[PDB]
DNA sequence: TGTAGTATAAAAAC
DNA sequence: GTTTTATATACATACA
């Protein structure tokens, strides 16, 4: 096709290599929340790249919301520097992208029921529960959410090419079940 | 920057956020703004973090 | 404004009257308590 | 069991300064000033709860926010504050410090 | 009565 | 159970 999924969210993990006192981090970093009754981590945000980090006492960190691999790593380095500047022996090790989410629009309605029946082992469609058809693709290993509108969500990728190949594989099927 | 007067001092009942849109329901406070003071039973804050 | 000026007057009058017992327990002075009240209102006015 | 945050208000700062002056003149001891401030903490809390009726609306850009130890702190920039009991006030920068209405 | 929060449905860290 | 993000339905709850 001439349609390429748009990347929407990238989640990555980073190991800072030192234990952290979360209250100290929250008291010295701007835009930080530390509520141990809610979640054992400091939740911090930066405007650029626009992301949210979950920072743990173990020094492990999760960075979410980036739209490109470059932004994911840059944002992660920025959080590491903030922690370093507060006074912790934080390093930037084992950066790893864990999940990439993409979306696209084929611009034509889909007969979800007929699609689910024909691809029963990969499909889950209970419209009264959730309006999208949940398609679990084997190769590449990607989960797609297919809607009547023709809008598609693709998730579970470790690299962007998996999002692209999953859409290419599903396109013929979507066309096969186009509405009216 | 990243590391750590008109001042409002009060209590919060609820703080919520959707995307970058924050809403805070505050109560029992006092605030000095532009050199004048105001006391209040309730206050609602709607601010965008952008 | 009316509400704020009013709240401040309530606070000052209530604090002064409520700490008279602590003041007396420390054997301070009624005139000293009145001085606290006046310096406080003065600095508030400033 | 009352928050000390109001000591930072205009009325609170004035009381602190007044107490400090009497201490400096050797008229009262710091121990009494502490009891006076503790009473102030309670009186302000009760007065703001029972003797206010106005409602304010604050709208603007959220510059910074933070939460730690049951306290939310926000810095709002270029905001408009509406006071109702017809008055719209504009502020370049407003710092908001809020303690949990549910105390621990 | 038409405008404007909850619930439902990959991955890591705790 | 948090956090992020595209997507879309039903149902709740305010308010002029």
């Amino acid at each position: 096709s001439g349609i390429v999924p748009t990347l929407q969210n990238i989640v990555a993990t980073v190991t800072l290599g030192c234990r952290l006192d979360l209250k100290t981090v929250a008291l010295h970093a701007r835009n930080a929340e530390y509520n141990p009754k809610r979640f054992a981590a400091v939740i911090m945000r930066i405007r650029e790249p626009k992301t949210t980090a979950l920072i743990f006492a173990s020094g492990k960190m999760v960075v979410t919301g980036a739209k490109s691999e470059d932004d994911s790593k840059l944002a992660s380095r920025k959080y590491a520097r903030i922690i370093q500047k507060i006074g912790f022996a934080a390093k930037f090790t084992d950066f790893k992208i864990q999940n990439i989410v993409g979306s696209c629009d084929v611009k034509f309605p889909i007969r979800l029921e007929g699609l689910a029946f024909s691809h029963g082992t990969f499909s889950s469609y209970e419209p009264e529960l959730f309006p999208g058809l949940i398609y679990r693709m084997v190769k590449p290993k990607i989960v797609l959410l297919i809607f009547v509108s023709g809008k598609i969500v693709l998730t579970g990728a470790k690299q962007r090419e998996e999002i692209y190949q999953a859409f290419e594989a599903i396109y013929p099927v979507l066309s096969e079940f186009r509405k009216m | 920057d990243y590391l750590i007067e008109n001042l409002m001092l009060c209590l919060y009942d609820k703080v919520t956020r959707t995307k970058a849109r924050w809403k805070c329901s505050l109560k029992d406070g006092v605030v000095t703004i532009n050199r004048n003071d105001y006391t209040f039973q309730k206050a609602q804050v709607e601010a965008e973090w952008v | 404004n009316a509400e704020a000026s009013r709240v401040y007057e309530i606070i000052v009058e209530s604090v002064v009257n409520e700490v008279r017992e602590d003041f007396e327990n420390a054997g301070i002075d009624e005139q000293t308590l009145q001085d606290l009240k006046n310096i406080w209102q003065k600095k508030l006015t400033e | 069991g009352y928050y000390e945050l109001y000591r930072r208000s205009t009325i609170g700062n004035s009381l602190v300064d007044a107490l400090d002056t009497l201490i400096s003149d050797g008229r009262i001891e710091a121990s009494l000033a502490m009891r006076v401030l503790e009473t102030f903490d309670k009186v302000v809390a009760e007065t703001l709860k029972d003797n206010t009726q106005s409602k304010l609306t604050v709208k603007g850009n959220l510059d910074t926010y933070g939460f730690c130890d049951d306290v939310w702190t926000f810095i709002v920039k270029n905001c408009q504050v509406t006071v109702e009991d017809q008055s719209v006030i504009s502020v370049d920068k407003l710092r908001i410090v809020a303690c949990n209405s549910k105390k621990s």
